């Protein structure tokens, strides 16, 4: 259906948000904009548990797991389809840590 | 294999941002945010029963239905070749992750 | 050139010193240049025209519609002029010569200024009005350089049109009109409908020619990146720094080029 990050490095996210339509997976109309680092990205995990899990958006995004604060979404490993994400670099190289799906994928 | 493609995907993607900075400088920012010539965020996933277990075929952007493009920007082609390819990789990554978790 | 000695010598000397002084980070550099211009506030008209173009950019940003005020604040106050939707475009038209042409091109206000393709036409009309304001300097060598730069911008716009905006359904006559004396007439680059065919014709333009060269990056790109090498050459034209003329706009262009180079360097 769609995939809402609502928090990331946003450098590649803006270029991967939308060009012609699809409302950037409703990240603009609903949820939150892909831009992050202004606030805690634990709210991103909360939105993924709320908005992404609401069947509107399949996946999410978090960067490098260092400042991504994705340890709150560590329990989100169960039910992989509502909460599936892989840490890219996007100028912040991925660091293996407790995240949404990083621990399960690494294991 | 998808994880091996990951990381190199972001390394390729950074080139699109560098090209955008070189050509068009600052992006549109705000709602527009520019930097996108293709890979609209629209997907299509379906749970499929394999070996008696339903496996969601999580096909994300650049591999999901209703994807849209709007011509090309100054570095819009670079974004399509870098950022949109990352979406194609991420589609397979999500599908494989869900299938692997269910199978495990 | 005795007029410079008779009057205006101090301001010209200050502008020349500011130009020779300069050879995130880009935003900070642009804000510093804007502060220098404000402290400073002929060549003054050229600097005003350059600021008018930089304000046409911010107006097209503001005419559309998302923290727009924050985005304008992040830009330089020279680009984001304090004096400065259909109402937003109409208000921008005042005190800025470039904005009313952008409003005329954008008949649907923000809708006809979509960042995908429509904002390109709106900004092209704004740049055309800014070029008219520059031409209102009653000519000159700096006016000739501005005309060459405007011709380069028009050729880049036409090349980007034939490359990608055909899918955006911009009419060939309209796109040529959208792509802007020298910028006004560019039939050679618009003769070829094919993107590959039109790229060669656009490179055949004297502003694009002899500067783009191989043009691995540049003429192939869309938007207004076709004359990127010609822009650096025009910056090198200011490197001559011939005195007794109007080079305040050249100083602003050199400062902007330095800011862009600093941004491109980024880390290391």
């Amino acid at each position: 259906s769609a995939l809402i990050a609502m928090i990331a490095d946003e450098d590649t996210v803006t270029g991967f948000l939308l060009a012609g339509v699809g409302n950037v997976d409703l990240r603009r109309k609903t949820n939150y904009l892909i831009v992050d680092s202004k606030t805690t990205v634990k709210a991103i995990e909360d939105a993924f548990k709320e908005f992404t899990t609401k069947e509107d958006i399949a996946i999410v995004l978090i960067s490098q797991y260092v400042a991504n604060m994705i340890r709150f979404l560590v329990d989100s490993y169960n039910k992989p389809i509502p909460a599936i994400l892989e840490i890219p670099s996007k100028d912040h190289p991925y660091d293996p840590a407790h995240d949404s799906v990083l621990s399960r994928v690494k294991n | 294999t998808t994880k091996e493609s990951m990381g190199e995907v972001m390394k390729d993607s950074s080139f699109a941002l560098i090209e955008a900075k070189y050509v068009a400088g600052e992006n549109i920012k705000h709602i527009v945010l520019e930097n996108v010539q293709n890979a609209s965020i629209k997907v299509r996933s379906r749970q499929e029963n394999i070996a008696g277990v339903k496996i969601p075929k999580f096909e994300y952007f650049t591999d999901g239905e209703t994807k849209n493009d709007l011509t090309g920007l100054a570095r819009g082609g670079q974004q399509v070749q870098q950022c949109r390819a990352a979406y194609v990789k991420a589609i397979e990554l999500l599908v494989e992750l869900a299938s692997l978790q269910t199978s495990f | 050139a005795m007029t410079f000695n008779i009057h205006g010598g101090y301001l010209e000397a200050i502008v020349r010193g500011y130009r020779a002084g300069l050879l995130t980070i880009v935003e900070k550099c642009t804000l510093k240049l804007v502060d220098e211009y404000k402290h400073m506030l002929p060549l003054s008209t050229f600097l005003e025209y350059i600021t008018y173009g930089h304000m046409i950019d911010n107006v097209v940003l503001i005419v559309t519609g998302r923290d727009v005020q924050e985005l304008l604040e992040k830009c330089h106050p020279l680009g984001m002029f304090d004096s400065i939707m259909r109402e937003l475009y109409r208000l921008v038209l005042v005190d800025t010569p470039l904005a009313p042409y952008f409003s005329e091109c954008i008949t649907s206000e923000d809708l006809d200024d979509m960042n995908i393709e429509i904002m390109r036409n709106t900004l092209y009309k704004a740049y055309l009005e800014d070029f008219y304001k520059f031409c209102q300097k009653l000519g000159g060598a700096t006016a000739e350089i501005m005309s060459d730069l405007l011709a380069f911008e028009a050729d880049r716009r036409a090349v980007n049109i034939t490359i990608n905006s055909i899918g955006t359904e911009l009419t060939r006559d309209d796109r040529r009109k959208l792509y802007s004396l020298y910028p006004y007439g560019h039939e050679e680059l618009a003769v070829c409908e094919d993107i590959d065919q039109v790229r060669g014709v656009m490179e055949k333009y004297p502003p694009y020619q002899s500067i783009f060269s191989k043009l691995s990056y540049g003429e192939s790109q869309m938007l207004d990146k076709a004359f990127y090498e010609e822009e650096v050459k025009r910056l090198c034209l200011a490197f001559e720094q011939q005195f007794h003329y109007g080079v305040f706009f050249a100083y602003m262009r050199l400062r902007e080029q330095e800011i862009r180079n600093l941004m491109w360097i980024s880390e290391c």
